[PDB]
């Protein structure tokens, strides 16, 4: 079982990838 | 009262159905209606494109009623640790919905209403200033 810190970093990682696709920096 | 409530429920059912049908044709009932289903769609797309990673992370959730708030809070505060963006906001909604689904799966339906409150407060007190600075939800809809 991965700790909450890992869950959150993974969630933020893919949230960022999704953001970068749609939104200008 | 119960008489008024049946009238209100009928009206809500109509508005819900018409809102849906409008949305299927690229139209909308109202600004709030457009936001709601841009968010639904964005969450679906996020969960679809990142199905492997999102499935994986949600599979790691360990929920009990006495630790649920602590978990919700640590995850969302880490998600936004180095700032906010629209993708992180979608991730936040997706995560809350996953938390709810996990809770019902595990016979902890009681947590559903709690999670909704925790999310609404988070929007009010953590995320609203950024959202307002970044053109509000209408900007998310355009984006």
């Amino acid at each position: 079982m991965r700790p909450e810190i890992w869950i959150a970093q993974e969630l933020r990682r893919i949230g960022d990838e999704f953001n970068a696709y749609y939104a200008r920096r | 009262g119960p008489l008024g409530s049946m009238s209100q429920s009928n009206r809500e059912l109509v508005v819900d159905f018409l809102s849906y049908k409008l949305s299927q044709k690229g139209y909308s009932w109202s600004q709030m209606a457009a936001v709601k289903q841009a968010l639904r769609e964005a969450g679906d797309e996020f969960e679809l494109r990142y199905r492997r990673a999102f499935s994986d992370l949600t599979s790691q959730l360990h929920i009990t009623p006495g630790t649920a708030y602590q978990s919700f809070e640590q995850v969302v505060n880490e998600l936004f640790r180095d700032g906010v963006n629209w993708g992180r906001i979608v991730a936040f909604f997706s995560f809350g919905g996953a938390l709810c689904v996990e809770s019902v799966d595990k016979e902890m339906q009681v947590l559903v209403s709690r999670i909704a409150a925790w999310m609404a407060t988070y929007l009010n007190d953590h995320l609203e200033p950024w959202i307002q600075e970044n053109g509000g939800w209408d900007t998310f809809v355009e984006l």
